[PDB]
Order: structure tokens, then sequence, then C-alpha cells
RNA sequence: CACGGGUGACGGGGAAUCAGGGUUCGAUUCCGGAGAGGGAGCCUGAGAAACGGCUACCACAUCCAAGGAAGGCAGCAGGCGCGCAAAUUACCCACUCCCGACCCGGGGAGGUAGUGACGAAAAAUAACAAUACAGGACUCUUUCGAGGCCCUGUAAUUGGAAUGAGUCCACUUUAAAUCCUUUAACGAGGAUCCAUUGGAGGGCAAGUCUGGUGCCAGCAGCCGCGGUAAUUCCAGCUCCAAUAGCGUAUAUUAAAGUUGCUGCAGUUAAAAAGCUCGUAGUUGGAUCUUGGGAGCGGCCGUCCCCUGCUCGGCGCCGGCCCGAAGCGUUUACUUUGAAAAAAUUAGAGUGUUCAAAGCAGGCCGCCUGGAUACCGCAGCUAGGAAUAAUGGAAUAGGACCGCGGUUCUAUUUUGUUGGUUUUCGGAACUGAGGCCAUGAUUAAGAGGGACGGCCGGGGGCAUUCGUAUUGCGCCGCUAGAGGUGAAAUUCUUGGACCGGCGCAAGACGGACCAGAGCGAAAGCAUUUGCCAAGAAUGUUUUCAUUAAUCAAGAACGAAAGUCGGAGGUUCGAAGACGAUCAGAUACCGUCGUAGUUCCGACCAUAAACGAUGCCGACUGGCGAUGCGGCGGCGUUAUUCCCAUGACCCGCCGGGCAGCUUCCGGGAAACCAAAGUCUUUGGGUUCCGGGGGGAGUAUGGUUGCAAAGCUGAAACUUAAAGGAAUUGA
RNA sequence: AAGACGGUCGAACUUGACUAUCUAGAGGAAGUAAAAGUCGUAACAAGGUUUCCGUAGGUGAACCUGCGGAAGGAUCAUUA
RNA sequence: GACUUAGAACUGGUGCGGACCAGGGGAAUCCGACUGUUUAAUUAAAACAAAGCAUCGCGAAGGCCCGCGGCGGGUGUUGAC
RNA sequence: UGACUCUCUUAAGGUAGCCAAAUGCCUCGUCAUCUAAUUAGUGACGCGCAUGAAUGGAUGAACGAGAUUCCCACUGUCCCU
RNA sequence: CACAUGUUCC
């Protein structure tokens, strides 16, 4: 059920019952966590280190492993980014449409899909903004927001 | 999205009980369905259950039995005085002679002849019989 | 009702107040316009002029000719093509004389055979007309 | 829901009416506010902006000698007007109290009467016995009929027995009275001492009685009757409903589950905005303490504990037991207690002879009563910790245990007199510590985001192709060619039509094309390229409640229409002409403006339909189909097979659908939703109250205009309408 | 004491504006209710041009036409 | 080192933009949009012009018109905006 | 009155609009208003001698030393000098 | 190729 389109699709990951570390990892707490800060200094967002973990390195969950997840163990070193990751590509996104819509501005097809972003990207400001993660006077510019990549 | 977790409960196996099945599935577990099972269990109006508690909001399974015309949920949970427990019982059961209103109190969570007896009213949760 | 909130009073309170008006007793009741209209204003009974004697011809298939009086009233200054009650009674109502007239019964629509009229004779010069009927009273002259 | 407007609004206690909930009213005896015709100002007085006090203006009104003076009944009466609507210009301080210098005077407050079918309570208009009869339970009689051991009723048949209404005296009553009660005497056999009000086709009880009337008079709330046999009109008989009451009008309540919180309906009867986003508003996943023990009764039922840290006595040998005071997350909610005017409401007692009423009363001085209940909603206080909220420490200014130094300070103390510093009690600050089990629930068949391979007439830009149509050029041969039901309007030896070769223009995208795909909807179909976007699938990838519906507001929005340009092949509103017809100003045919085609702006309306709002769960199967993924014999291509393509067999998620049946529902048609509904409650918007008037007038707002949004009333009407059956 | 001066409260008067209600009005366009009126026959049977909706134009009149939609259509169907 | 603005009190026979400077106003009808121009010496206007609107001719050996004349002239130091 | 119908005629028989108008003889047309009294003015009626659509029709915000009607104020225009 | 229309009660 998303709230953007008519679609009520099914299809999400579903993690096993166990939260035991795997058998075949022997990758230490610390060993997964400089393979995390590796990661994350040469560039890329939260969401990439785990997927290519379990690629390549064969971990299960960063959670089971470590104490921490992964957004969590970059807040403690403070190599998270500025502002969370779904509210960046949202406004990159946002961008990217903005900048066809410069164009072709007789899409109205991509006429009505800028307003969907800017839509959920208020949705994630103002939730950023109880969670204070983001300054209480925040707010997303679209002028002043290609800036930001 | 859901809302109220136990008129989905409640409905489910109330739409089971209206085709005879002789056990039905719940998908979400919460403390007030476990209390509310067992209010109805002592009483015999069902099968014996038990609970599939995974790492996430569990899966009751419930035996029943043919015992059971209908149970409802009252929502929003509206507060129940001792004057009007009467008057609430007398336009939702069937008869005086049987029909049981669960609602919680501070005591707990039971039927309305035991709220009777502790004499301590509360909120309205629902109607079985 | 649609909602059930446990703090939607003032949603359910104003859409009751809302349907009320779409209601037409309710509507009636509660408007200026309703009781303008009305040549007795809220009054059961009221005193009025004879001018003239009117007869009103009748509808579908009952076809006959009804006996009704064009009554003006004191009060306001309007004026009532008021329907005599009973039969044989129009011999009985005289010139410039005045009449008490109430409703029918039907309150504010046409009755039966008579069309646009909704109202009736009670009591002329003082005296009651269905004693003058029976012959109790007699009209002084 | 501010402000403003209306209020046919003094407010409340309360009244009517209801199973439950509600609706309407409250001018009106108790409380509180305002006023004395409308304002305004003031004297005195403790207290007035007093008016049975003044001062002016305004409006009304009075006497006058014409100079002047003087008034406020929304106080009790009373008069006029107004009305549908409302009483005596009576008596008295004897009760209640109030005021004064006061036992003594005063009170149109008040009490007592008069009028008074407001209304309420009690309750007359008769009863008994005998004769004829119509008969009922019994015995005889196969019926007929009999006695009445027991009766039931009828009849201006007869007979006495008892009282009231009234006449009427004595006493009582009361300030004087009056009424009631008691008391004598009268006072009723058609007990003439005479009960009325509506109706008699249905609802709705009760004549197919009699005569007159003849769609006239009229009846009738509604359906309906009357036009010469009226069960409905007017009279008579009879009967039916209530009974000193009944009828009618108006307004309200219940019936109304036709305003629906309880508790409506929205596919077709009235209805879901064309669709989407969207802040208020409303509703919101799971998860943080259960259990044990001592006792009693026949595994079950019941009580206590899992609370911590100044002052005294069962006191006992610094410690223990007990009592008292204080602090210990906050609420909503539940229980309790106080504070909670009376009158009224329910209700205890009480023979006002009963009852409406009232608070008394009963026993040979006493015994007693004059209770009790709630006061919601609001506020205070006290037990509880389920449910519903808010919060704790993850840059630690986190919680405890000792602290070390700094600043001021209550000081008890220096025997007293005086300075100082500290042990000392308090407050604050700064640094090193020790300790925590040192502080992170989950990752929702919720959502958001990332990623992988796809997928799709999704959208925009550019490019390309294909006939066909129209027009033109050339050639050939021609008398007809178009068009129709038939003809004509039209072209045609100046060569029409037709065939061939080309050229140019502008539309459109057939067959493939499907109960197929995409898109929020409108809508989307030649090839290719570019740009951005999107659903589903897969995922042991990320965040962790970020969610659902939404007024105000905003985006898109078929066709037609409008304004600027470009172009106008075909079709084609208007218009012209020829047919048809009684007429065509239509249907048919030949032309043809606007338009239909492209770009930039308006317009925001459709049978914008699934006539079916959106989110979440459950409830039978069956075969298909689209996409993605998974598994598997096998046939077939690259060929050189693995893997990828095309098939075949299944499984998974939703995507459009279909078939089927007694799930279930609905008035039915029919519906896997239109079910999980009188066994009525998952959440949230919009919207309807018989049919017209009418989407009209007016007002507001938008638009260049057309028109778009909001949106009545007067008045009229007893049906309109939906589904289904049978005839025609 | 009368009285005068200044200030304050301030009834009320004149003038002007705004607004509420009622209301006349030449002329004009509506609705409702009769008619045994006149003209035609739009729709209900394929109603004799299938019906209906949105938008424009025209016509004595119901109506007609153009464009785009819906079946509430007389088709749930038509084939390599 | 300035000029300006605002406020208060007092006061003159209510007089104060005291001379000078210096818009009468409102409601309608017809016409022309308007600014402008016009009969020097009777007509300042509704007349003319004006932007806007719609036609016609012309792709240069051409449209238009001039010149008695010529490979003469202008529009044209121009080309369908 | 008359939608309607019959009929003669031309290339069409004036459509949308407007009017006693700067356009109407009859005419000082009729009605309402403005007045005590109006051949003036305004708003309607249209059988229009002889209105009417770029020989442009209707409209008319702003403006005009353009042409008329009425009202307030103002005054020797006048009473009456 | 045209087939336009026929007041009321059971």
């Amino acid at each position: 059920g998303r709230m953007h389109a008519p679609g009520k699709g099914l299809s999400q990951s579903a993690l096993p019952y166990r939260r035991s570390v795997p058998t075949w990892l022997k990758l230490t707490s610390d060993d997964v966590k400089e393979q995390i800060y590796k990661l994350a200094k040469k560039g890329l967002t939260p969401s990439q280190i785990g997927v290519i973990l379990r690629d390549s390195h064969g971990v299960a969950q960063v959670r089971f492993v470590t104490g921490n997840k992964i957004l969590r163990i970059l807040k403690s070193k403070g190599l998270a980014p500025d502002l969370p990751e779904d509210l960046y590509h949202l406004i990159k996104k946002a961008v990217a449409v903005r900048k066809h819509l410069e164009r072709n501005r007789k899409d109205k097809d991509a006429k009505f899909r800028l307003i969907l972003i800017e839509s959920r990207i208020h949705r994630l400001a103002r939730y950023y903004k109880t969670k204070r993660v983001l300054p209480p006077n925040w707010k997303y510019e679209s002028s002043t927001a290609s800036a930001l990549v | 999205v859901r809302m109220n977790v136990l008129a989905d409960a409640l409905k489910s196996i109330n739409n089971a009980e209206k085709r005879g099945k002789r056990q039905v599935l719940i998908r979400p577990c919460s403390k007030v369905i476990v209390r509310f099972l067992t209010v109805m269990m002592k009483h015999g109006y069902i099968g014996e259950f038990e609970i599939i508690d995974d790492h996430r909001a569990g899966k009751i399974v419930v035996n029943l039995t043919g015992r059971l015309n209908k149970c409802g949920v009252i929502s929003p949970r509206f507060d129940v005085q001792l004057k009007d427990l009467e008057k609430w019982q007398n336009n939702l059961l069937p008869s005086r002679q049987f029909g049981f209103i669960v609602l919680t109190t501070s005591a707990g969570i039971m039927d309305h002849e035991e709220a009777r007896r502790k004499h301590t009213g509360g909120k309205i949760l629902g109607f079985f019989f | 009702g649609k909602c059930r909130g446990l703090r939607t009073a003032r949603k359910l309170r104003s859409h009751r107040r809302d349907q009320k008006w779409h209601d037409k007793q309710y509507k009636k009741a509660h408007l200026g316009t309703a009781l303008k209209a009305n040549p007795f204003g809220g009054a059961s009974h009221a005193k009025g002029i004879v001018l003239e004697k009117v007869g009103v011809e009748a509808k579908q298939p009952n076809s006959a000719i009804r006996k009704c009086v064009r009554v003006q009233l004191i009060k306001n200054g309007k004026k009532i093509t008021a329907f005599v009650p009973n039969d044989g009674c129009l011999n009985f109502i005289e010139e410039n004389d005045e009449v008490l007239v109430a409703g029918f019964g039907r309150k504010g629509h046409a009755v039966g055979d008579i069309p646009g009229v909704r109202f009736k004779v009670v009591k002329v010069a003082n005296v009651s007309l269905l004693a003058l009927y029976k012959g109790k009273k007699e009209r002084p002259r």
C-alpha cells in the first residue's frame, strides 16, 4: 500500500528467527567495524555498506554481529553524513525532475510527479525535526537544493 | 491502516465461528488480546488457545468450540460507570441469563459480573455471548 | 454516524446541526419567512372583515361549487379566501360582518376538493355558526 | 468559529414528554440581574444614579384667571386600546412576617371572599321485590313439555324502602363572614328533579333501515361518496365511543430507526465531489512484572507481604518492635469522602373517612415524626495501576558511593569582656576518582529509502515511415460521370469520369489490436534516438513509526467554446441549393464558414460510470491472462552445450478479468463485494430527507466572453419513483 | 445667597452619510393552477432519424445539427 | 552647526491661505476613443489625422507614379516582418 | 392582436442589434417621470415617410474651450433700479 | 420514399 501510488505490492526482506551470528562468519565485531569504516571513508550511504557486506564479506546482519546498526556506528565515530540518506535521495530525485522540467515544460506528467517528492520531502522533514537530527529551522528550499548533490 | 488490533482479532474469529472452523489464526498477538482470550476460556466459550511467539508481533492459534454466537468489539473504549453498567448490558447482551460484557478496570480485565464483585468500573472493550 | 472518534463531538454536533436545515419541518419552524408568509402569524384563530362572497369551483372527478368568503384581517390587513364550513350557511353570513377564522386542520395545505383554501369560519358577529345551524342561537338584526 | 448579525433570548432550580437515549418549553410565585414612558445628571442617606425622590430634554397628557402651576398604575383594583386570548374600582390586619420612638400604630406585602368548565382530585343523574315472558345448569320424555331444589335478563306492569340537589333552621366556621361538616323538618315511580359531545364505507367501534336530494346541495383530516335504488349529502329510527364532559383550530412530544451517539441511507427509489496531492482536524502496530509463600473451607474459592528514608513507649539486650508527622513521575479513567439553597423529582411513615392533598398525629402528661436518594457537567481530597497519553542516559551536564580544594555562612565553643582562624551545621563552584550487567526491545504479510534484472499505446522533445484523400502537370480513350428508395442540385467535346507516370499539401496511424498493457483521472498505437519518471517482483540492504482519511489550499483535467499566430487535405455546426412531406425551417443528397490540424494562453464542464469514496483484516473453490521470481521431465534454436531465447508442467505476490454454488446480503435486479448489520461500533472525508418551483432569483467570487462555484423563499402538489410478475 | 468664569458628565436639536423592513412603478421576462382552445407530434415498442449527458450554433414550437462521451441499447456472443 | 515636524499654554471684537496666488460641484443624454491637427482675416468642431482592423498589386525585364527626350528618375543605402 | 396558413414576385426580400435618434413627414406620436404649469429632457413602446451591421451596428471606463436636460450653492439676469 | 392525431368515468 504505497502512499503515493495505487499499488498494494508485498515484497520486502524477511529476517530469520535466530539472532545468533552465523557459524561460517569468523569476522569479529571490530573487524566488521573497520570494514564499515573503510567503506564509509571512501564515500557510501549506509544502505550500500549493508548490501556489499552480505555479498562479498558474507555477514548476515550488522546488528547481530556488532552491538549497533550501521548508521549508529557511523554516528559514534562521526562519519555519518550531515543529513539522512532517505531525505538526501529524495532531494536528489527532486532536483532531477525540476532540471528535466526546465527543458520539457510541456511534460504535465512530470509536473504532477514533482509535487509527490516535495510532499514526501516535507513528511521526512517534519519527522526529522521531531527526532532532533536536523536543526529546528531547517527547511527544504527548491532553488538552493541544487547545491546539494 | 490497522488502527485497532482487538477489533481485527475478534472479527476474524467471528467469521471463522460463523463458518464453524475448528481453530482460527489471528495475525497480531497483544497483551490485551491474551487477556481477552483468558476471559472467554474460564467460561468455556472457546477451545484452548496458544500463541506462537516469534521475534515480532506473534501469531495466536485459537481452538474453537461450537458454543460461540457472536464476539463483538466496542470502539471507541467508552468509560463505564457502575450506575449505567446495567444500561450497557440491557441493549447489548441478548438476555440477563447469559452474555458477558468484558471491560478493562484498574484491577485488571474481567467480565461485568466480576467488576460488580470488586466494585470497580472502567473502559469498555467488547461483548461476547 | 460515520466517524466514531473519542473527541469528535463537535464534528457530530455540526453535522446534525447542518443536516437539520435540510429537514422540511425543522426549516419551517426555524425560519422567519415561514412565519412572515402566514396570515395568522402563529395565531390559532383570528378576526377578519367580510368584503365579498366567492364561489370556488371544484377539482378532478368530484365536481361541485364550494361556498367561500373573502376575509380581510384587522391585525395584518391581509386577505383570505375562507371556506364556509357547513351546508346552507352562506345565507347566515352577511356583508361587512366580523368573522372568527381559523385553519381547517391540514396546517398550511389545501384540503381535498377545495383548491387553495386552508381556512374556515367559526364565529360570525360573536355568534357561533354551529349554533346557527342547530337553531340554538339567532342572529341579532 | 474570533469578530459580526439575528434572537418570536432575563438565566437557573425546573415543566411536558419519553423503554434506552433525546426533543420542546421555562413571561410565571424560589434564587440572582434589569426598570419604573425614553435617555442623562444629582441631593440626602451606611446602603439609590431611587423615580409611591428631585433636576433638565424628548414624546404624551392636565388645570388655568393666559399671569402661571402640575403628572408618570411593567404596585392592588379599575377604564381605553390591542387582540383568539385573560377576574372585583370587595373585606381585613384575624394568620405569615416586616417597619417605626414601638406589647399598643401602619402594611392593595399578605390573608379572606366575588368572577371564573384554565386545569386537577372525589363524586349524583338510582336500588330492591313481586306478575307475564325469552331462557340458562338438573330429572323424566327417542322429540314435545313439565317443577323450579339454583337462577340471568326484558317489560310507563305493580309495590313500597333509602338518600341527595334544592327549600331550609340551630351550632360551627371567620376579624366579621362565606364554603364544608353536624342538626331538625320537607324534598323522587315516566324517581319530568328528563346528559350532553362526536360518529355510524375503511383507518375506527357502531344499519347495506326509511324517506327526500340527483356530480346540485353538500360530505369527507386521507382514501373517497353524490350524475333517481346514496351503507358517506339533509331529516327520522336505531346503534357506537367518552361521560359533566366532549368536539375543532393552533403549537409541541412519542409513534420518526422520516435527523439515526444509541440507531438511517448513498449501483438502479434522494445520493461518492472527475481525479490526485495537501496543513489544520480525527484515528493510530507489537513490546517494559508475573509469580510464590503463611491461613481457612470441600485441585478450586478467600485475607496479608514482596515497599524506602523527624518525634515517643508493652519496651528489651549501639541494635530490634510498634505508634505518630513529612517526602516519594504527571494525568484521563475507576472507587470513596467532604462541600455540596429550598421548592420540584423518586421515595419512608401518616386513614385529609378515600384521593388530589398536608405534615401530622396516637394513648390512658407520655410516645414520637417532620427521613432518605442524586446534584451530574465543573472544582477539592483519598485507594488502584489494566487501558489511552507524556517523559527518562547513547555529543552522557547519566544515576549512586567516598571525596579533595574554593567562596560565603547557622555557630555549639574561645569563663565574661574584643579582633582573627577553623573543627563545625547550611548553600554554591571546581578536579581526581571507584561502581553500574555502565544506558540502545522489535524490525510490523506498516511505511519511507537504497540496490539488481526487467516491464509497460505511461509523459515530454526530436527524427522516420506508410497508404489513402485533395489539388496540379503530362499522356491515352471516351459519351456520359456523381448521388439516391427514386430523382435532382453538381462536372462534362472548353474532354467530365476512368487508367498510367509523377509532383505538392495537410490530416490519420488499418489489419497485428485481445473482456490485453500503462497512467491519479482525463487518457495513451508508424520506425528510431534523447530526457526524466513509474508499478510489480527479488532482497538475511538502510531509517525506525516516519502512518490512514482529510475542510482551507493547490496540480492535472475528454470534447465543445474564447483570445493571438501558423496551416487549412478530409470531415463538418451556421448558411445556400436539390429531393420528401400537408409543411422540413429535420432525417437524404451537393457545396460549405466557424471548427476539426500545430504552438502559446484561458475555460474547469461530461452517462468525467464500476451510476459502486479512501486505508486495514477475515470469509468457498475453478480455469485463464499480464509482469517478475522460483523449481522441474522433456521438444526446439547459437551450434559447440552449459546459460540464455520459444514452448510444456507446477508454485509464489498483485495486475485486469471471467466461471461457478443456498457463505452471506439485498425490495429484487444482482453482488467475493453490494458479506462479515436489530447477534446494529476497525478508521476517516463527502453527501440525501416526498415531487416541483430550481440549480431559479438575489448576494458573494472567477472568467476576455461563454459561462464556472455557493445558493433560497413565496407558492403548488398526494403522489413521484425503484425492482419484479401477468396481459396488451 | 443670587450670579459670573473655566472644566467634567451630558439629555436633546439641526445637518449629512450608511443600513434594516415595508412598498408604488410605465415597461419586460418567469413559475404555478384550470381550457371540450390553436398549432404540430418531441419521448415511452428499433416510437418509425436508438436513447441520454457535456459543449456551441440555428429554428414558431416541441426540437434539429456538429464534436466528444455513456448504455440507463435492440449486441454480454460471430470464429483463419 | 542647522532647518523641519509634532504637542501644550496664553491671547486678540471668531479674526487668521486677512494683500497677492487661487478648481464651483453633482446627476444624466448625443457624438468623437483618447494626446494631436485644421479653414492666417466670421465656422477649433461631431471635421481631418491617429494606433487598431480588413482588403489589393508586386520576387526586379516587377508594383506605383515622374519625365519633351535618352542604358533618364524616385520609392531604392529598398526585397513580402 | 395574432404564432400559423394561402398567394404574387424578384439576386436577397433587413438577420443580430437600435430608434421619434444628428436619422420619423404625420408629430407637440403614446405611456411613465421630471413641473403648479414643459412643442424641452430622460426611460420604454416600433406598422421604421426614409434605422441597421467595416457605405460598419451595438457599447461607451478616461477625456473633450464639442451639442442638450435637471438639481445644490452662488449671485443686479431680473423684480428695480 | 409518408403513415401525423384523436376529452373525461368503470
